[PDB]
RNA sequence: CCAUAUAUAUAAUUUUAAUUAUAUAUAAUUUUAUAUUAUUUAUUAAUAUAAAGAAAGGAAUUAAGACAAAUCAUAAUGAUCC
């Protein structure tokens, strides 16, 4: 009997990828004429079945355009090869009892938790009113600013409850989570309040 | 005449120069200041070229070549030496 | 034992001629047996050459050794070593082998 | 470039190779190549008559002829 | 045929991927209707339905323009005998000498296949991948495009000793036997290589002659004629003339490897 | 590994700060679809626009030279001295 390499790509520097980048053309090359309409495998877990440390990068990069190519075509017209070949390579909020929204934000060392139920625009903030507990304008216009970003404002009533740090902290931290809490009365809204950056937890903290 | 260069270890350019494209800031400044010393400063005539500048510096105040490489890359093409 | 999948210590698993001729069977297709049957070697030339450098002056063993079975079969071969001249003249032997 | 020996005679060497006892088995080629000759000979070759037009190469018209 | 696909309803019009069907349909059986081509070449069929190397004439050779040589300005002295003359500022290739070197080469080629042996299909231009890969399935060989490893001969422990190698019975059938690792570390070395653009290969050729290893290759005017044990006479930077010789070298290939298959069936 | 966002567990919500605490686990080096300009011209960058995004920061982790040391209080051993 006859010893000799595997693969037909034996004598290249990368054989196991030039090899299945073959097996992929081919396919890809069967069905050229189907039209076109999920992560995949890391490049340490291609390496792996591949060259490992002969893998190199733009290699990966044209598994993956191919890999993309062949999944982007329509599914409806897609077969089992595709399929089989492919797979080889592949790695809801809602209102309470009482109809109230629930939502926690942060922001510095400040923490706020705040129900938002549908009302006539009435806020309180620690059982206390909003320009009682808030004394700055820019806070009470950071709370307003989600509100009015989806211009329901005078729509919902807030209860806001607030512990940690000081008066702005606590006044956008509020304000996060009265986004939060917003996005679940209309997610479609979602996209417009990730828009306004109200959405979005500011990092920022002290240093040392 | 043809003139043909011996066999050389390299073929580069020494300082590529690039056209870089004078800011259209700069230019429209110019033309603002040529206005105002002829027609004279704040004059009705060129008021509106300042309209423009008043944009166009507004976001900010101002708003490469290969050759060594696709020589390097030819020239054992296109030096014609003779064969080995 | 925890002995790995794979061992390879042919004493504690749990010469020249023989290294030269498995390497050449291993890297060429020679044979072994013939290598370390048949051929002999002679060095021919051994010396010790040295390289200047920024840091320091560097040492090296050059060997220089002739194979052949004696009937009609000759080849030499060069070896280089910075360690030692034993490995030149592993290398030597290994290069006149494979110039046969 | 000189006129290369090794690359054609790759037969005879693998031949004193098998003979010596250097190598046991016959490579696969080796049968094939020593029924198909390689060509050895690099000759510039003359050329006396030009195809294109029939004009006869390497022909002087002597004293006589005229 | 189709899984996966939900036709649409009588009462609603075609949907894109039924149209497609339909035209594809359409394509199969009534598209094609009118007249039948002859006479006419389709690069595809140089590489899918070479001719055997009895078949070929110096026109058809022509009509792939392996006869047109390098320039005049850049000849190798060393191809005279292997030029028929200049023609436009080129040198043009005898092609009855290449006629009869790609004959003598195709009958290498199919002995070594016939034989069992390793053929290995060489060629790192561009558009040549197709036609070795190609050559390569159906002679049952390597081939390889993209680069050459310098040492991939010379020094095989350092470059492919790493991938894996496989025992197979006279058939060409998979045995799945477990090599040994000194099995598997061995040099596997190719029994013939055939280079596409010998220029640009030097390193190849010149492995090749160390580790004698018979080699084929495409002789242009100003490549040199003695590194190679087979050469044949021809153009080697247009894509047809190449692809025609590695058609007509794998299909030789081919018929050995049938025949060794017809004998080991008998 | 921190920090951040989530999921599970734990707490008989009087050790209450359940907006919390600490264990395990996941997540991102963001992914995409186009437009324009450049491009080794696409299976590329600059941007910009749109879409899904909570996702925006940080530390540590190796050797090779060369200089400086006796509050070298960053030590040991030795030399000498009472
Ligand atoms: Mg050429």
């Amino acid at each position: 009997r006859r010893i000799v390499p595997k693969l037909a790509t034996f004598y290249s520097a990368n054989p196991n990828h030039e090899d299945r980048i073959n097996r992929l053309e081919r396919l890809l090359r069967k069905y050229i004429k189907l039209p076109s309409q999920a992560p995949w495998i890391s490049f340490d877990e291609y390496a792996l079945i591949g060259g490992g440390t002969k893998l190199k990068p733009t290699q990966y990069t044209q598994l993956l355009y191919m890999l993309n190519k062949l999944h982007n075509i329509d599914p409806q017209l897609t077969n089992d090869e595709i399929t089989s070949e492919l797979s080889q390579y592949y790695k809801i909020k809602t209102l309470d009892e009482f109809g109230r929204s629930i939502a926690v934000g942060k922001r510095k060392s400040s923490t706020a938790k705040v129900f938002v139920v549908r009302g006539t625009g009435e806020i309180l903030v620690n059982g206390r009113q909003l320009n009682d507990y808030f004394l700055k304008m820019k806070d009470r216009e950071s709370i307003m600013y989600p509100l009015q970003v989806i211009e329901s404002v005078g729509k919902y009533n807030i209860f806001a409850t607030t512990s940690g740090g000081g008066p702005t902290g606590q006044a956008e931290s509020i304000m996060h989570a009265i986004a939060k809490a917003l996005v679940v009365f209309n997610p479609l809204l979602k996209s417009r309040l990730h828009k306004a950056g109200v959405l979005t937890r500011d990092y920022r903290h002290v240093e040392r | 005449p043809v003139y043909r260069l011996p066999p050389l270890p390299r073929l580069k350019v020494k300082k590529p120069i690039i056209r870089q494209e004078a800011n259209k800031c700069l230019v429209l400044m110019s033309n603002l200041l040529q206005c105002w010393s002829s027609y004279g400063h704040m004059s009705p005539k060129c008021a509106g070229l300042v309209t423009e500048l008043k944009s166009c510096t507004s976001e900010s105040a101002l708003g490469k070549s290969n050759i060594n490489y696709h020589a390097a890359r030819l020239y054992d093409r296109i030096n014609g030496k003779p064969h080995d | 034992n925890i002995l790995p999948p794979g061992v390879s210590l042919p004493n504690d698993g749990g010469s020249k001629s023989a290294d030269v001729a498995a390497g050449l069977h291993k890297q060429t297709g020679v044979d072994p047996d013939y290598i370390t049957r048949k051929l002999t070697m002679k060095p021919l030339v051994m010396k010790r050459v040295s390289n200047q450098t920024g840091k320091g002056k560097i040492a090296s063993f050059y060997a220089l050794v002739v194979v052949g079975d004696k009937n009609g079969m000759v080849g030499l071969g060069e070896g280089k070593s910075r360690e030692e001249m034993s490995k030149a003249i592993f290398k030597a032997h290994w290069d006149a082998v494979r110039n046969l | 470039m000189k006129i290369q020996t090794n690359a054609v005679n790759v037969l005879q060497r693998t031949s004193a190779y098998l003979k010596s006892g250097l190598l046991k088995e016959t490579p696969a080629w080796y049968n094939v190549v020593a029924s198909i000759p390689p060509s050895t000979k690099f000759t510039r070759e003359p050329r006396f008559k030009n195809p294109s037009n029939g004009h006869i190469i390497g022909k002087l018209v002597d004293v006589t002829e005229q | 045929p189709y899984p996966n696909l939900i036709p649409s309803a009588n009462d609603k019009p075609y949907s894109s991927q039924e149209l497609f069907l339909r035209q594809l349909n359409h394509s199969m059986r009534t598209a094609k209707l009118g007249a039948t081509i002859s006479k006419v070449y389709y690069p595809h069929k140089d590489i899918f339905y070479p001719p055997l190397p009895e078949n070929i004439t110096v026109e058809s050779l022509m009509s792939a323009g392996v006869h047109l040589g390098q320039s005049t300005s850049l000849w190798r002295s060393s191809t005279q005998s292997y030029i028929y003359g200049e023609y436009k500022g080129i040198h043009i290739i005898d092609l009855n000498q290449t006629l009869s070197y790609l004959k003598r080469a195709a009958k290498v080629v199919e002995g070594v296949s016939e034989s069992g042996g390793i053929i290995l299909f060489l060629g790192t231009r561009q558009g040549q991948k197709r036609g070795l890969e190609e050559a390569a399935k159906k002679t049952h060989g390597y081939y390889v495009s993209t680069r050459w490893i310098p040492g991939t001969l010379t020094n095989s422990t350092e470059i492919s000793g790493i991938w894996e190698k496989q025992e197979i019975d006279s058939n060409d059938n998979p045995t799945e036997r477990a090599l040994s690792p000194n099995e598997t570390s061995k040099q596997v070395k190719p029994d013939l290589l055939v280079v596409l653009n010998p220029t640009e290969n030097r390193n190849a050729l010149l492995e090749a002659i160390k580790s004698r290893v018979p080699t084929i290759a495409i002789i242009d005017t100003d490549s040199e004629p003695s590194l190679v044990t087979y050469p044949i006479p021809g153009n080697d930077d247009s894509l047809r003339s190449v692809n025609f010789l590695l058609g007509v070298l794998a299909r030789a290939g081919q018929r050995g490897l049938q025949n060794r298959l017809a004998r080991n069936n008998e």
